[PDB]
């Protein structure tokens, strides 16, 4: 049984600019099993409506997919995404960086 | 989804050309075959279409022509056999995860040419030497009717085409036997230039 | 350029909760344009791409027929691929299956293919003949020889040399306006100072169809790979791609370092610097 | 289109 | 290749069978067929792999399962009342267009109200006439199998061990002894052609075989007579000079 731990990216699907309108995704990729929990956080607490993708996976067979949702960013509001998965003894917190 | 067989039956003389036809009602990509079965033998595939040539060719001389713009299959043959004599069905199937649809079929009679006819009846006695002896009516034409019984206590069966392939040569015979007393091979086939023994 | 038609299929075994859950998704290049799951509630294939949404009710009925015969196959194969590991009954297990076909830029038939996995490892595969198989392990043998004797890779090398080609020539050709555009990448360049003598200098990569992309770092006019990272190609979420390479450069050398982007949109490769 | 149904391992 | 249940059997009206089916060739997929004259083969249940099987145009009346690959039993239930029903097993590799199908033997099912009348034939061969051989040098054996009941036979001609099939015709249906009745007793003849020659040599050995389908074994016979069980029945004759 091979296990493959998450590769994990936080990122707005266009330049953010505070006041407009954007999505916030979460890509998960090269990983394995499927069995895989993706939220994401604002200001630590948890979005409802998180939409994601259908499941795929790549020339290695590990699998990835994409949790995005409608969000407009601002000044004082902190992104993040958390994911957890059997090859990670706690839940990983990975943090949207605004100035990459 | 249907398929349909225009003809349920089909009679032909030796030598003569065979069209068997064959429409379906399913619009989208198919596969399509031709079953044969033959008396007292199981269904067994004849030809079928994998892919390519519309001009498929098939064992015995058979041959099928898939017309896509049309939707026909039809089965053809220059010079049936006697051989060829069977039901033959045809299936097509529709690449939708949905069984075979079998059309219902065509029954191919096919009339066995008597090149010599020297029509007489015979009387035959047991193997075993028990007295009992059947009258056996052969080498007549195939357009010569055999008549059933018309006494309960007399039995005459119906014309049966062997064909001796050693020798191509094919007879027709019929069998009656009685119980009775004034019961002779003479009077067994008066119900339908015989030679008479 | 060439064009390629793919489809993917997850199985992933519930013991005693109930039947797998399965997974099917379809794409052309680089676009996702059908979908099914077993645990949504329409329980059909649906569409994911304007372009498939031409096709009738016809269409949807034998996809979603042929695709949850797919899901039968890989039940059964659960319970015969745990006999040929000697598993437990209770562990939950993986099956995973794809094919597809490409062509050239022409759109005639290049190669084809069909892949199967258990558990995330290579289990069998069709040969680039589209004749022969290969086996993994010796449990994929005893499914080679069964595949051999049945004659599989007939009807397969027929859908893949044919429907398979017939089909993605169709999408291409419905789909023209959103499948054979090319959008080329709009790029930029972040600095951000590591410490008094250290720079990070990234290169980005927006807004780019088909996800086919290289980013190269050079000192001088020659590659370096040293403090070169480079992420995934990631999905935007609109039918584009994003991608960017970083390295850490000497805090007042950024004039040297040269970012080469290559993509399929653009007519001449872009070259990037920091002043 | 997808193929039809595989053939069991 | 595939494997089902006897060519023959009956069922009292009240009870249910099982038709079994089984195949060794890895097959995925598996049918029932019912044929009905004028109608062709029409869908019972199919089965395209194992524990999933799906009802066809006449599952009605109908039950079948598929535990194990190999088998596609079918039952019959007292609801399905057709006096007499020929039933086609079939399998494919899978469902799939490319996969023709293998058809099984095939199995006639009847209604048998009362096991009473049930009879094994007796068998004769009648020897060819000195009247054919010299007029058409050629001999043709009649073989009459009598006094049978239901009409479930199955006739075949032997010549020096050997199953033959050139010259060879039987009756394509039997004929009722007493035609007035509904459980009269049936007959059934065949013919062998065969060149004077060949029956002018003692050394040829002619064999007439009937295999009877009647009562099995399991069956309760509470009458004088013997059992008429499942047998063959056979005549011989030998060439003479």
């Amino acid at each position: 049984m091979i296990q493959r731990t998450p590769k994990i990216q936080v990122y707005s699907r266009h330049p953010a600019e505070n006041g407009k309108s954007n999505f916030l995704n979460c890509y998960v990729s090269g990983f394995h099993p499927s069995d895989i929990e993706v939220d994401l956080l604002k200001n630590g607490e948890r979005i409802e409506k998180v939409e994601h993708s259908d499941l795929s996976f790549s020339k290695d067979w590990s699998f990835y997919l994409l949790y995005y949702t409608e969000f407009t960013p601002t000044e004082k509001d902190e992104y993040a995404c958390r994911v957890n998965h059997v090859t990670l003894s706690q839940p990983k917190i990975v943090k949207w960086d605004r100035d990459m | 989804q249907s398929v349909s067989q225009h003809n349920h039956h089909v009679i032909l003389s030796e030598a003569a050309s065979l069209e068997l036809g064959c429409n379906y009602s399913y619009g989208g990509t198919v596969n399509l075959f031709w079953y044969v079965q033959y008396p007292g033998q199981h269904l067994q595939l004849l030809l079928k279409y994998f892919s390519g040539d519309p001009l498929v060719k098939g064992i015995k001389g058979f041959e099928a022509e898939f017309i896509k713009s049309k939707f026909s299959f039809n089965l053809r043959k220059p010079s049936v056999q006697w051989s060829d004599t069977a039901e033959y069905f045809c299936a097509v199937n529709a690449r939708r995860n949905t069984p075979l649809v079998f059309g219902k079929g065509t029954r191919l009679s096919v009339i066995a040419n008597i090149q010599n006819p020297d029509p007489a009846v015979y009387q035959l006695r047991d193997s075993k030497s028990s007295d009992k002896s059947v009258c056996l009516f052969t080498d007549f034409d195939s357009q010569t009717n055999v008549s059933q019984s018309k006494d309960s206590d007399v039995y005459i069966t119906d014309k049966c085409v062997l064909d001796m392939r050693s020798m191509d040569f094919k007879s027709n015979s019929a069998v009656a036997w009685s119980n009775k007393s004034d019961f002779a091979c003479a009077n067994a086939f008066n119900n339908s230039d015989t030679f008479f023994p | 350029g060439s064009h390629s038609m793919r489809y993917f299929f997850t199985s992933v075994s519930r013991p005693g909760r109930g039947e797998p859950r399965f997974i099917a998704v379809g794409y052309v290049d680089d676009t996702q344009f059908v979908r099914f799951d077993s645990d949504a509630a329409s329980q059909r294939m649906e569409p994911r791409a304007p372009w498939i949404e031409q096709e009738g009710p016809e269409y949807w009925d034998g996809e979603t027929r042929k695709v949850k015969a797919h899901s039968q196959t890989h039940r059964v194969d659960l319970g015969t691929l745990r006999g040929y590991y000697n598993q437990s009954e209770a562990g939950s297990h993986t099956v995973q299956r794809m094919y597809g076909c490409d062509v050239g830029s022409d759109w005639r038939f290049l190669r084809g293919y069909h892949q199967y996995a258990y558990d995330g490892k290579d289990y069998i595969a069709l040969k680039e003949d589209l004749r022969s198989w290969t086996a993994a392990d010796m449990a994929a043998q005893t499914t080679k020889h069964k595949w051999e004797a049945a004659h599989v890779a007939e009807q397969l090398r027929a859908y893949l040399e044919g429907t398979c080609v017939e089909w993605l020539r169709r999408y291409l050709e419905n789909g023209k306006e959103t499948l054979q555009r090319t959008d080329a990448p709009k790029t930029h360049m972040t600095h951000h100072a590591v410490s008094d003598h250290e720079a990070t200098l990234r290169c980005w990569a927006l807004s780019f169809y088909p996800a086919e992309i290289t980013l190269t770092w050079q000192r001088d006019g020659e590659d370096q790979t040293q403090d070169t990272e480079l992420v995934e190609t990631r999905p935007a979420g609109d039918g584009t791609f994003q991608k960017w390479a970083a390295v850490v450069v000497p805090s007042g050398q950024e004039q040297r370092y040269t970012c080469h982007v290559q993509h399929e949109g653009l007519p001449k490769p872009l070259t990037l610097r920091w002043e | 289109i997808t193929d039809q149904v595989p053939f069991s391992v | 290749g595939i494997t089902q249940s006897p060519k023959y059997l009956f069922r009292k009206e009240g009870q249910n069978v099982t038709l079994s089916c089984e195949q060794n060739l890895n097959h995925d997929a598996m049918y029932w067929y019912r044929q009905d004259p004028g109608q062709g083969l029409r869908l019972i249940y199919y089965s395209q792999i194992v524990n999933d099987f799906q009802k066809g145009d006449i599952a009605e009346g109908y039950s079948v399962s598929r535990e194990k690959k190999e088998s596609f039993p079918l039952t019959v239930t007292s609801a399905q009342k057709n006096p007499t029903a020929f039933y086609l097993c079939a399998s494919s590799i899978t469902l799939s267009s490319y996969n023709e199908q293998f058809f099984g033997p095939g199995t006639r099912l009847t209604v048998l109200e009362d096991l009473k009348n049930v009879f094994p034939p007796e068998v004769a061969v009648f020897e060819p006439s000195e009247a054919e051989i010299s007029h058409t040098q050629k001999a043709t054996l009649v073989c009459l199998a009598t006094g049978f009941y239901p009409d479930h036979v199955e006739l075949s001609w032997w010549v020096n061990g050997k199953e033959v099939h050139s010259g060879v015709c039987t009756d394509p249906q039997p004929l009722k002894e007493q035609p007035a009745l509904n459980d009269s007793r049936y007959a059934l003849s065949s013919r062998l052609r065969v060149s004077a020659t060949f029956w002018q040599d003692p050394r040829n050995h002619f064999r007439c075989q009937v295999q009877f389908y009647g009562l099995s074994e399991n069956d309760e016979w509470t009458q004088d007579r013997a059992k008429p069980v499942t047998q063959i029945v056979s005549a011989e004759a030998w060439g003479r000079a």
